RNA sequence: AACCUGGGGAACUGAAACAUCUCAGUACCCAGAGGAGAGGAAAGAGAAAUCGACUCCCUGAGUAGCGGCGAGCGAAAGGGGA
RNA sequence: AGCCAUGGGGGAAUCUGGGCGGACCACCGCCUAAGGCUAAGUACUCCGGGUGACCGAUAGCGCACCAGUACCGUGAGGGAAA
RNA sequence: GGCGUGCCUAUUGAAGCAUGAGCCGGCGACUCACGGUCGUGGGCGAGCUUAAGCCGUUGAGGCGGAGGCGUAGGGAAACCGAG
RNA sequence: GUAAGAGGAGGUAUAGGGAGCGACGCUUGCCCGGUGCCGGAAGGUCAAGGGGAGGGGUGCAAGCCCCGAACCGAAGCCCCGG
RNA sequence: CCCCGUGGAGCUUUACUGCAGCCUGGUGUUGGCUCUUGGUCGCGCCGGCGCGGCUGGGGGCCUAACCCUCGGAUGGGGGGACAGCGCUUGGCGGGCAGUUUGACUGGGGCGGUCGCCUCCUAAAAGGUAACGGAGGCGCCCAAAGGUCCCCUCAGGCGGGACGGAAAUCCGCCGGAGAGCGCAAGGGUAGAAGGGGGCCUGACUGCGAGGCCUGCAAGCCGAGCAGGGGCGAAAGCCGGGCCUAGUGAACCGGUGGU
């Protein structure tokens, strides 16, 4: 499934795939953005 | 019929042989699994690859039990 | 008379000062979607051509 | 006999717009090192009166070479070219209306 | 005879099929003009507070662009001339 | 997707007028549509002449000769030999 | 007396029961223009070169730098520059 | 036939066009789900156009310019029956 | 005849795309009066009555456009703002036009096949063909991933309330015949397998050097920097034991500097 991860109060996205009926509805997994550095990524 | 069919050929094997100088990187041996092992100056990436870890001299290593290794005697 | 400078190759290879010939890397458009960080990263860059690379220049004339 | 080596990609991002070129200063670079070559006023005037300049709109002097001290009026320097002469002679720079 | 202008206007062919596209506003048909014909004194150029009718040659330039951005097509201003 | 042109529909103003400068708007600037004429530079070669690292009768024009003939086709038209 | 399977073409293979040709004479097929790219003979050299055209000549050349190629690259670009 | 027009026909449903069968005798069965045709003032979808909530670009503004929801909009198709 | 050529042409259709034709909405040609439902602005009057321009729709009537016709008519009669014609909208449209309608192939057709992975054929490097012999792929997982820690199978025999051919349990033998998501293979417990605790490196910026290779592509990869995760730490992490799980370029979608 196509899944594009963004940057919370900002612009950055990201590679995924999430999974169809499969327990998955949201996802709140960590990564690390150009500008700073580490920040909490929600699904969107 | 129903067969005919195949998959390209992956053309692996040791890549360098005992007494080879090799750089750094050099692939050593490409493989099915750990038909070779890792040792000295020598490591291994996700497919099995084992390569040169400093340029040197290849040699390879029977240890019954614990299975082949390959490894770079390195020197400059 | 006069060739026709071939635009199709204009408009997606230079050639080098020295005489080489740039291309993009292919494969880095929707083929796409997980590829490593390091696929897409390396498909980032130019590359350089071989054989073909004298056909390329061919068209490339006034140019 | 099949599919062209065009596999390749335009990336020549900017390739054209309907009424294209658009008009727009465009610097000439000549080195420091040509410009040894002679002793005087050096002038956009002069570069392409003879030698290394040629109708490109303006004038940058820029780059290689040991700056003989002297005046040297152009549109446009070079970060390293100015310090060169600048360490030995006058810089003037373009025009502005 | 050919040259020219206006009205009309193909297809083979090329694209290694083909339909857009190309061939080509060509071949040809028609009307008219004439020792030529057209065009012609800016409701212009296009970036310089610049040029200064029109036509022709050189150049600009296979550039700017156009293009199933394929095959291909392909200017102008400016500069040198008549 | 402007500019120029215009088959259909709506439809102004006379310089506080209009048009253009590549959607559009503001600025800046350019030009004055909806009447007409204008030589030269240019094109061509039936015609006359001059010249050829052009032909020399299976060549050169189809025709050096009584050839657009003889002959062939209802005809458009084809078309020699010498 | 010894020896000896036409010519061309086309073919894995032709004397071939494969193609073409009665014979002779004459006609008969890799050109040129522009632009590319190598090589080569030469002129000039960080330069080199003129196009139309004009003047000359009437099998004489010269003028003509507009322009082109080169002297800087890298980037999509802004831009920066021996980077 | 682009048109003007002509043929139909200087005819008028006992006529004219199309289709199939093919003197004459006896006869011609069932199946309208699909296709065609015919019918169906409802409904469904449906283009230009009308409409203009709502959004935009620009200007100091008056404005200029563009995007655009509901809603109205034929035939056709759907649907309903022969 | 037969095949072949990305040759031709005639024919067909519910092949594709047009074109004629035909149907159609708006609109121009295009006018008058009247009745009634909807809108529209002002006023009179407590969402409704009266009025005019504008109307949009629907009904009716008119005549003078337009059309037909009448012993030639600046007219009479019939039709009538319809029709016809112009522009434009969408439809139906082999009547017609241009074309398309793959390759392999012990001739072609029919059948089968067409990319990727595994094994054999393959002759002990690599690579090898056949309409040779056999099987898979077009996914799956946020736990099936990272790291830290911990434990080790299948099976055979003996024993156990249901149940014993095989659940779960104790014992003893048991080096791998299990497991490792799925085919096959190579690998493998001195873990890549089972269980846990914390976690998201299914990171950004890169990339010495190689494998493989006509090209394009595919593959491996130390290390540098940034900022992180688990660990006391040495260290390990740029997804998953590996090898399939895919698609140049154009054109376009969305989000950003
Ligand atoms: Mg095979
Ligand atoms: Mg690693
Ligand atoms: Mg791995
Ligand atoms: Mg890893
Ligand atoms: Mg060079
Ligand atoms: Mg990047
Ligand atoms: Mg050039
Ligand atoms: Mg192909
Ligand atoms: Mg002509
Ligand atoms: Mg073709
Ligand atoms: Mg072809
Ligand atoms: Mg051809
Ligand atoms: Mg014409
Ligand atoms: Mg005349
Ligand atoms: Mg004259
Ligand atoms: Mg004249
Ligand atoms: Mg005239
Ligand atoms: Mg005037
Ligand atoms: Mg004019
Ligand atoms: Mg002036
Ligand atoms: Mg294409
Ligand atoms: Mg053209
Ligand atoms: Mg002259
Ligand atoms: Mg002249
Ligand atoms: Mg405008
Ligand atoms: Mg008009
Ligand atoms: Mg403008
Ligand atoms: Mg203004
Ligand atoms: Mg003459
Ligand atoms: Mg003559
Ligand atoms: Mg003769
Ligand atoms: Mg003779
Ligand atoms: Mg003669
Ligand atoms: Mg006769
Ligand atoms: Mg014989
Ligand atoms: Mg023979
Ligand atoms: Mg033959
Ligand atoms: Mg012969
Ligand atoms: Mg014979
Ligand atoms: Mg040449
Ligand atoms: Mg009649
Ligand atoms: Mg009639
Ligand atoms: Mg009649
Ligand atoms: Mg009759
Ligand atoms: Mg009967
Ligand atoms: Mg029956
Ligand atoms: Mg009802
Ligand atoms: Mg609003
Ligand atoms: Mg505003
Ligand atoms: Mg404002
Ligand atoms: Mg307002
Ligand atoms: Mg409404
Ligand atoms: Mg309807
Ligand atoms: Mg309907
Ligand atoms: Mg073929
Ligand atoms: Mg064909
Ligand atoms: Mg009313
Ligand atoms: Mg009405
Ligand atoms: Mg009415
Ligand atoms: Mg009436
Ligand atoms: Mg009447
Ligand atoms: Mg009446
Ligand atoms: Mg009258
Ligand atoms: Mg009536
Ligand atoms: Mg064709
Ligand atoms: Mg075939
Ligand atoms: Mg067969
Ligand atoms: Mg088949
Ligand atoms: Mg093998
Ligand atoms: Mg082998
Ligand atoms: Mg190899
Ligand atoms: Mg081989
Ligand atoms: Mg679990
Ligand atoms: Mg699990
Ligand atoms: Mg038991
Ligand atoms: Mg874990
Ligand atoms: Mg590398
Ligand atoms: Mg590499
Ligand atoms: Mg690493
Ligand atoms: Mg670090
Ligand atoms: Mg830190
Ligand atoms: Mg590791
Ligand atoms: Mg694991
Ligand atoms: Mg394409
Ligand atoms: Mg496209
Ligand atoms: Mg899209």
């Amino acid at each position: 499934l196509l899944l594009e991860c963004t940057e919370c109060k900002r612009r950055n996205y990201a590679t995924e795939k999430n999974k169809r009926n499969t327990p998955n509805k949201l996802e709140l997994r960590k990564y690390c953005p150009w500008c700073r550095k580490h920040t909490v990524h929600r699904e969107v | 019929t129903k067969n005919g069919r195949d998959s390209q050929a992956k053309r692996l094997g040791v890549k360098r042989y005992e007494g080879q100088v090799v750089r750094a990187g050099n692939i050593l041996v490409r493989q099915r699994g750990t038909r070779f092992k890792p040792g000295k100056n020598v490591g291994m990436g996700r497919d099995f690859t084992l390569f040169a870890l400093v340029d040197g001299v290849v040699e390879f290593q029977d240890r019954g039990r614990l299975g082949r290794y390959v490894h770079v005697r390195p020197l400059a | 008379p006069k060739m026709k400078t071939h635009k199709g190759a204009k408009k997606r290879v230079k050639i080098t000062a020295s005489g080489k010939v740039v291309a993009m890397k292919t494969g880095k458009r929707h083929l796409n979607w997980q590829k490593s960080g390091k696929e897409i990263r390396q498909k980032g860059r130019k590359f350089v051509l071989a054989k073909p690379e004298a056909e390329r220049i061919k068209l490339l004339l006034p140019y | 006999g099949r599919s062209t080596t065009l596999m390749r990609l335009p990336k020549r991002g900017m390739q054209g717009q309907v009424p294209g070129e658009i008009k727009r200063p465009r610097y000439q670079g000549v080195n420091l090192k040509d410009l040894a070559r002679f002793e005087g006023e050096v002038t956009p005037e002069l570069l392409v009166r003879a030698g290394l300049l040629k109708k490109g709109y303006r004038l940058k002097i820029l780059g290689e070479g040991e700056a003989k001290p002297l005046k040297v009026v152009a549109h446009a320097f070079s970060k390293s070219a100015l310090e060169k002469l600048k360490a030995a002679g006058g810089e003037p720079v373009l025009l502005e209306a």
